[PDB]
């Protein structure tokens, strides 16, 4: 919110690990949906 | 026996006769002085050429001037050097030539009739005609801006390039017509080959066959046909660089001629193209300069520029074509087996690590939306060797856009041999345009070495530009405020005879400052009279109750002295309100704050009072806090100003009665942040524009493209006088110069230039009848020498006796020019019509670099061009290096972006708020940091502060990393103690460091570096190693007289490096203790040392007090 | 078609401009052998 | 505290005058060198040396680019070897050099001593007036019998 | 090729390729209105036209993103030049797709290549190249990846972006006939997609790091299974010095040269 | 003033259509914007 809270360095890097785990999970999700789009594009010509 | 007298001269392109010089020297070898009684010189000639050599060798060939051949080029060289300015000075220079004396003695031979010598005996009309004809050749070829009205010359940059590289005026007209940004390498050889140096190169048929054998082998294609001469010059340059063996004598001679011209011609093309900013063509032209010089193509191995290698191993490297940067990562075994030359491998490794290779790192910081500050650190990653590199390696730093077709910033970079193996900080400012580019590129290329280029992409992916700042508040055309709009009669009785109406800034600002009670930000340019807005706030505070208390903070101590002299005459003499000025003693400042109604201060003198504001009631119940020049929050000694204004807002948030802050400043761009940080409204924030000033400033900026700085500083000396004559002939001038020693030299160079002209003593508007009571007071005799001719000067080494008397001679108008040092920009009770700012850089000898002026210094210097009633305008001519030219064309016309530098200067104030128990845990450390300007600027310009966003997560975690880094630095210093990893408490060292205002790392050094057996011999080494002395100045020529001081003083120094500030303060402390004679510039720094010495020694007393050691404490 | 005529006229007089400046570079005149692909083309025809 | 410029017309004459003045002024510790190289090498060679032996064109391109401006108050003697190069097509370089030095003597008022060595050719009194040589004290004309 | 002076007149011709960059045409026909839209910025298009050859085809992999709150339009933000050599009718790109940390924020939008002259159809070599790149790289979505062809018309450039239909990816994947008219090649194998230009934003380039991009003279040094890193740089011209090293490096050294040269003193240097 | 010597009347029509189309947001009507094409003849020009 408005007042910035202090976050400890262990807590900051835990938040950063949770963040980078989130976006590597959405990168994995987008990659397997990319595989789904690719299979869909592939079998509409086969 | 001189056989033939016929040499093939390629500059005439034909077989011409032997010169007078070569024949006279060949025939000086006739007869040896040991053995021979008689020389015998046979000279076999054509018969028509017999009389020439008979006249030559028998005292009968007259020496006649050939200057009409090259008169526009020599006239351009005198125009470029500034030796001639108008056609009269060019006629004066032509009178010194041999052509003038030969035209006087033999008029008939030089196209003058005796009718014209009888009608012009000194021959001034013929010199005017020659100067006018040569100047028509110069302005036709765009070398000189020459008006036939006044006869004045202006130098063009093509003029500078043609003079610097000797290329003729027709050649620069060719390079002005033909050089486009879009030229390929094919067209570049063609533009070179159309030089007028090769206007006599014709292609003869007897070599055309050989030229075809070159044209099928040269690697850059030629658009011309080979029987056109430009194709011949093209393929001869390319056959030179390719090292093709030629066979015709005429063709080898033409090749040698076109390449010895091609060095200067390609350097002149490179300078034209670099100055216009074309990045692809400046890469091509600088590469072609280095290819003509090194005689190799750039695809060849860079190890051919080391001429000590065998060419067989170099062709083995070029045969095995990997990139040259592959050779860096290999071992000397791995190189030698990659080339299959294991014998040569160690030598190839030595020469690949002798090859110049800079490692660049960029730290970019968005200043405005338009400008970034790139701090490029250059790291030499090559072993220096004097036999291959020499005294220096020259580089070009080219910063260019994504397309690499516009150079946004080029600058020369000398890597000197003393300063290899260490990082060079090159700070510059690049513009950023509205289609925000993905990158800029920094190419640092060698000026001499082929394939020595480091490119660095300054990527703008995660670049958060600051918001386009709100427009400045307009001068609403108020009808000008009579002083009767103030209320009390005693209040007008100190403004009656000064001015009847206030300036429009004060009219607009008056009703909010006087007739309201809000926090007011007044952002107006230096010279708008914002101190009268401070005085409006003070008169309001003295209306509310007469025992009120203003506190007036000026960031410079000389500004505090000047406003104390103003307000002691204004508020104590006429309103009987006590105006006190605080000095650096905490014992008497509490008394002065308790007794005074207007408390003048510096930020560090108010910091030591406000640090204990819970204890001091007189810090709490102040009724008004005026902060003059808060735009100095973005400089050195600027975090302390930010901390005391943040504290004075935080106190006002706690003490039942608000402390009304009135922040005066120069005109800011980000003034909404200073308003939001100091609680000003949107209606009470008067952020004006730099064009709003009561006397309009005419600011001219002169670029001097001279990278060497004594050369630039001496090349500025005649344009200083020419700026005086152009901009203010009969009106006061201040010339601000980089140093204490430059002001005497420039005060003499103005006088030698005004005595070069017939207007000697033109700067003395009074008589020498009137100067003897003021000249007999001075100590500096050369100041009397310069003052009697009308040019005073000012620096730190003068006494305030001499300083105040030169300022009184200048304020009265008796003298016209005052050459003041750069550090006297704040402390001058005088303002001129013209302010010349000569060379806005100064030598920081701690880093051995010419650091630029901070823009607050230049803005105060500019604001010295402000005479309100006497002058209709105020002119300022900033002579600066052309690398710094657009940095001043930004930051002086558009308002000032100020950014807090508190995150680097944090630990002192965090320690001080910890010993106050303001910061009791790390959460309150972030909560205290939210009161600063740093918090307000981290959300508007995040990437200045290594942020990645303005969100609450980014801001909160960056503030938490800031506080947990500074409190780790304070607990590792044992200044504070952190329990539960959250709650901080003051320890002993922190209490000592925040009591007597010492840097935390100084007492980190003290309690680690004082043992139980230290003594005064070592204690001066301890106190001289304090970090309060790292800002002592090391200038040039400061090293060897300190070495002269290292042999005398009663204690020797183990490993003294005279680049150190600390051993300088050690020597100066010892020389003050031995009461030795000093140079004036060194006792100028000794008084800087001894001001902070006594609190350091008391800190030593207290750290040895807590440590329980009797004898070192008594030694302290 | 007129749309084809105008885009070919634009691009063919562009080609004539570059061919003309490169033939002024070679000091000669534009012959019939260059501008033979541009022949019945251009709204002022290249014929003209 | 001083620099001496020796302006000799040809470059191999300069490279052997460097050896001659380096042998003769060796007992004084005087550094004799030849102005060559790029402009940074030339300003470093000017800052390091006392006898600066150069061509008229190299000294003129240094004075045009400005790499001697810090050491022209230290130049107290220019010696123009073979000043009958005034007749050559390289003549304007020497006339520009001497008009610039004589003009700086008349403006800046620090006197430089100009020593023109010449061959015995006519208009020597005009080279004397050109060099600001007083024809009583400074002008010495030895014909080919000498 | 003729390889002795064909590259000289070609080099000269390619020196004037900046005149093609203000006369740019976009083929706005046959565009199916239901696909993506592609904004190629004019700065990388200008740079891509200048570094090209009028005869030999160069090619660059397009990378881009979509603008915020407009997923139906694709701003090309990058052209990656890779080590390629090209004939007049195809480009031999390496097997390795461009991998770099700056291309992780962007998605591969296909490739751009130059053509010597305008054809109203996509080349069969282009649809086989695109479908082999698609069949070997699953990050190439056939809906979003295109082939921009910058055909060199007289004094200008005509740009046409094409997409592969699912018929075209299957045919070009199975295809081995590298001729100009292979069997089973129909104009239903591609559909012209909307592509448009921009002054409003700027793209960038990625060149190889160790070497440069043009292997048309270094043709034996180019393998289809070669590996390359990338580099945030601007690409050199086609006939740049570093691209034809046999024209600058095969010179016999100066052995007993300059011995009967001319005596001329460099008076100024 | 037309007919210009460099453009035929169908090139006048093409240049005019492309000049209408290349005005700034010329087909945007959301804020109530309205283009108006007037064509007229200056009636009895030659007679009066």
């Amino acid at each position: 919110e408005a007042k910035p809270k202090f976050l400890s360095k262990a807590e900051r890097e835990a938040e950063a690990l949770k963040r980078r785990q989130q976006e590597v999970e959405e990168r994995q999700r987008m990659l397997e949906e990319e595989r789904k789009k690719r299979k869909q594009f592939q079998d509409l010509g086969r | 026996i001189i056989k033939g007298t016929q040499v093939y001269s390629p500059e005439k392109g034909r077989w011409t006769e032997l010169g007078a010089l070569d024949i006279l020297q060949m025939l000086g070898r006739a007869g040896r002085p040991q053995y021979d009684t008689k020389g015998e010189g046979i000279l076999i000639t054509s018969h028509g050429e017999l009389q020439y050599y008979l006249s030559l060798l028998n005292q009968q060939l007259p020496i006649e001037s050939q200057m009409v051949s090259k008169l526009p080029d020599m006239l351009n060289a005198e125009i470029v050097l500034g030796n001639v300015q108008n056609a009269k000075d060019a006629v004066n220079w032509l009178g010194y030539a041999y052509l003038y004396i030969r035209m006087l003695r033999s008029p008939t031979l030089y196209g003058i009739s005796h009718d014209d010598l009888k009608g012009d005996p000194l021959l001034d009309q013929r010199r005017l005609d020659l100067v006018h004809t040569a100047a028509l050749m110069l302005d036709k070829n765009n070398l000189v801006k020459y008006d036939k009205k006044t006869g004045n010359f202006q130098v063009t940059e093509l003029g500078r390039i043609a003079s610097h590289y000797y290329i003729t005026n027709d050649t620069v007209q060719t390079y002005n017509q033909l050089l486009k940004p879009t030229l390929s390498e094919i067209e570049l050889f063609r533009v070179f080959s159309l030089s007028s140096e090769f206007k006599n190169i014709t292609v003869r048929e007897e070599e055309k066959l050989e030229l075809q054998k070159l044209l099928e082998r040269v690697p850059i294609p030629v658009k011309e046909s080979i029987e056109e001469p430009s194709a011949k010059i093209n393929v001869l340059l390319q056959a030179f660089i390719s090292q093709l063996k030629l066979e015709g004598f005429a063709l080898m001679a033409d090749m040698v001629y076109v390449t010895q011209s091609a060095g200067r011609l390609m350097r002149a093309i490179f300078e034209i193209v670099l100055n216009r900013g074309w990045a692809q063509l400046t890469d091509k032209t600088l590469n072609l300069c280095k290819m003509i010089d090194k005689r190799m193509w750039q695809s060849m191995c860079p190890l051919r520029q080391f001429r000590k290698l065998p060419e067989e191993v170099v062709k083995k490297i070029e045969k095995k074509n990997f990139p040259f940067e592959r050779l860096y990562d290999l071992n000397h075994n791995e190189i030698g087996e990659l080339i299959r030359m294991p014998k040569m491998g160690k030598t190839i490794h030595k020469y690949v690590h002798l090859f110049p290779k800079l490692e660049l790192s960029v730290h970019l910081q968005p200043i405005t939306r338009s400008t970034l500050k790139v701090e490029l650190t250059i790291t030499p990653d090559f072993q220096w060797d004097e036999k291959v590199h020499g005294s220096s390696e020259a580089f070009w730093i080219l910063v260019e856009d994504v397309d690499s077709e516009v150079i946004l910033h080029h600058e020369y970079f000398l890597l000197k041999a003393k300063y290899a193996q260490d990082e060079h900080l090159i700070t510059f400012f690049v513009p950023v345009f509205e289609p925000l580019p993905p990158q800029y590129f920094i190419r640092v290329v060698s000026d001499r070495w082929l394939s020595c280029e480091t490119q660095l992409p300054v990527s703008f992916r995660h670049l958060i530009l600051p918001e386009k700042y709100p427009p400045p508040t307009e001068l609403l055309d108020l009808q000008p405020l009579p002083v009767s709009a103030l209320r009390n009669s005693a209040f007008e009785s100190l403004y009656q005879d000064k001015f009847p109406f206030f300036n429009p800034i004060q009219t607009q600002v008056f009703n909010t400052v006087y007739n309201s009670d809000d926090n007011v930000f007044v952002g107006a340019p230096t010279g708008s009279g914002k101190t009268i807005c401070a005085e409006f706030a003070i008169l309001r505070m003295l209306l509310q109750s007469s025992e009120g208390r203003c506190v007036y903070i000026t960031p410079m101590e000389a500004l505090a002295e000047q406003v104390y002299m103003d307000w002691y005459e204004k508020f104590q003499d006429r309103l009987n309100k006590k105006v006190v000025l605080l000095t650096g003693e905490t014992s008497t400042d509490l008394k002065l704050l308790g007794k005074g109604n207007i408390i003048i201060s510096t930020p560090e003198k108010w910091d030591i009072l406000s640090r204990r504001w819970k204890q001091r009631k007189n810090v709490q119940n102040i009724n008004l806090f005026v902060v003059d020049e808060v735009h100095l929050i973005g400089g050195e000694n600027g975090p302390v100003l930010e901390v005391i204004c943040s504290r004075m807002r935080y106190i006002s948030s706690q003490i039942e009665r608000p402390i009304r802050i009135v922040a005066l400043s120069s005109s800011l761009s980000n003034a909404k942040d200073v308003a939001h940080w100091l609680g000003c409204s949107a209606t009470s924030t008067f952020n004006f524009h730099p064009n709003v000033r009561p006397v309009p400033l005419e600011l001219h900026i002169q670029g001097f493209n001279i990278s060497h700085t004594q050369t630039r500083l001496l090349s500025m000396a005649k344009p200083v006088y020419h700026a005086i004559t152009k901009h203010s002939p009969k009106k006061p001038v201040i010339v601000f110069v980089p140093s204490r020693k430059q002001t005497r030299l420039t005060a003499i160079d103005i006088l030698t230039t005004c005595a070069a002209d017939i207007q000697r003593q033109r700067f003395l508007h009074c008589t020498e009848k009137d100067l003897i009571p003021y000249l007999e007071k001075l100590s500096d005799s050369t100041l009397k020498e310069t003052l009697l001719n009308g040019v005073g000067y000012l620096h730190e080494g003068l006494s305030p006796m001499e300083r105040r008397l030169v300022e009184q001679l200048f304020s009265s108008g008796a003298i016209q020019v005052v050459v003041a040092s750069r550090s006297l920009c704040w402390g001058m009770n005088v303002a001129a019509h013209l302010v010349i700012i000569m060379d806005t850089q100064y030598y920081n000898g701690k880093i051995h670099a010419y650091v630029d002026y901070p823009i607050y210094d230049v803005l105060q210097m500019v604001g010295h061009a402000n005479r309100p009633l006497q002058d209709d305008e105020g002119r300022c001519v900033i002579m600066c290096q052309g690398s710094k030219k657009d940095f001043f064309k930004k930051f002086l016309y558009e308002p000032l972006p100020v950014e807090s530098h508190l995150d680097h200067c944090m630990h002192d104030h965090f320690n001080a708020e910890i010993v106050t128990k303001t910061i009791e845990n790390k959460q309150d450390a972030v909560d205290y940091l939210t009161w600063t300007f740093l918090y307000r600027r981290m959300t508007q310009n995040p990437n200045y502060y290594n942020l990645q966003g303005i969100s609450h997560r980014h801001l909160s975690d960056h503030l938490s990393e800031l506080v947990e880094q500074t409190l780790s630095d304070l607990e590792q210093s044992k200044c504070i103690s952190i329990e539960d990893e959250m709650d901080v408490a003051p320890l002993n060292l922190g209490m000592i460091a925040a009591y007597y205002y010492i840097n935390y790392t100084t007492i980190e050094l003290f309690s680690m570096s004082l043992n139980a057996k230290t003594k005064v011999r070592g204690l001066i080494e301890i106190i001289s190693n304090a970090a309060e002395y790292e800002n002592i100045p090391i200038r040039h020529h400061e090293d060897n007289l300190l070495r002269q001081l290292a042999q005398k003083v009663p204690h020797k120094l183990n490993n003294p490096k005279f680049n150190d500030p600390h051993v300088k303060t050690n020597l100066l402390l010892q020389a003050h203790l031995s009461r030795m004679q000093l140079s004036a510039e060194l006792q100028s720094d000794t008084e800087e040392i001894l001001s902070k010495a006594i609190r350091l020694i008391q800190a030593c007393v207290d750290v040895l007090s807590s440590n329980g050691w009797l004898s070192p404490a008594l030694a302290a | 078609p007129w749309e084809s005529e105008f885009i070919d006229s634009q691009r063919v007089w562009a080609e004539y401009a570059l061919k003309r400046q490169e033939a002024i570079a070679q000091n000669r005149r534009l012959t019939l052998e260059d501008l033979e692909d541009s022949w019945d083309r251009g709204i002022p025809r290249i014929n003209t | 505290d001083f620099k001496i410029i020796y302006i000799a017309p040809m470059r191999s004459l300069v490279q052997e005058m460097v050896g001659s003045f380096g042998k003769r002024l060796a007992t004084y510790g005087i550094t004799v060198a030849e102005l060559t190289g790029d402009h940074q090498l030339c300003k470093e060679e000017i800052s390091a040396t006392q006898i600066i032996v150069c061509t008229p064109e190299k000294w003129d391109i240094i004075t045009r680019k400005g790499g001697e401006r810090t050491y022209t108050q230290l130049v107290r003697l220019i010696i123009l070897d073979e000043i009958h190069l005034l007749h050559d097509d390289r003549g304007p370089v020497l006339e520009a050099l001497v008009a610039r030095a004589i003009r700086n003597i008349e403006m800046t008022q620090e006197d430089v001593r100009l020593i023109g060595l010449s061959a015995t050719l006519p208009n020597y009194e005009d080279v004397a007036t050109f060099l600001r040589v007083d024809p009583a004290k400074g002008l010495f004309y030895f014909d080919n019998s000498f | 090729f003729s390889s002795k002076t064909e590259w000289r007149v070609r080099a000269i011709s390619a020196a004037n390729l900046h005149l093609r960059t203000n006369h740019i045409y976009v083929s706005s026909d046959d565009i199916k209105e239901t696909g993506y839209t592609y904004i190629l910025p004019k700065n990388v298009l200008k740079k891509f036209i200048c570094i090209s050859d009028l005869r030999a085809q160069i090619a660059g992999y397009l990378y881009g993103v979509s603008p915020p709150d407009n997923p139906q339009v694709k701003e090309i933000r990058c052209i990656v030049m890779v080590p390629q050599w090209g004939t007049h009718q195809t480009v031999h790109l390496p097997g390795q797709l461009p991998q770099h940390e700056y291309l992780k924020e962007m998605e591969p939008l296909g490739w751009i290549h130059t053509q010597p002259n305008e054809s109203p159809q996509l080349s069969p070599q282009d649809v086989t190249t695109h479908a082999k790149i698609m069949a070997d790289n699953p990050s190439w979505d056939g809906e979003k990846t295109i082939i921009i062809t910058c055909s060199f018309t007289p004094g200008s450039c005509t740009l046409t972006a094409y997409k592969l239909t699912p018929s075209g990816y299957e045919w070009g994947r199975q295809n081995t006939d590298k001729g100009n008219n292979p069997k089973g090649y129909l104009p239903s194998h591609y559909e012209r997609v909307q592509m448009l230009l921009s002054d409003r934003f700027l793209g960038f380039f990625m060149v190889p790091a160790q070497s440069s991009w043009n292997y048309n003279f270094m043709g034996v040094r180019h393998d289809p299974n070669m590996k390359y890193e990338l580099q945030l740089a601007n690409p050199k011209e086609f006939y740049h010095e570093v691209h034809r090293p046999s024209h600058f490096l095969n010179f016999a050294l100066l052995q007993e040269g300059e011995v009967y040269s001319a005596d001329r003193e460099d008076l100024y240097a | 003033i037309k007919p210009a010597d460099t453009e035929p009347p169908p090139l006048l029509v093409y240049k005019w259509c492309q000049g209408i189309n290349n005005l700034q947001d010329v087909w945007e009507t959301s804020e109530g914007e309205c283009n108006v094409m007037l064509e007229s003849r200056f009636e009895k020009m030659y007679e009066k």
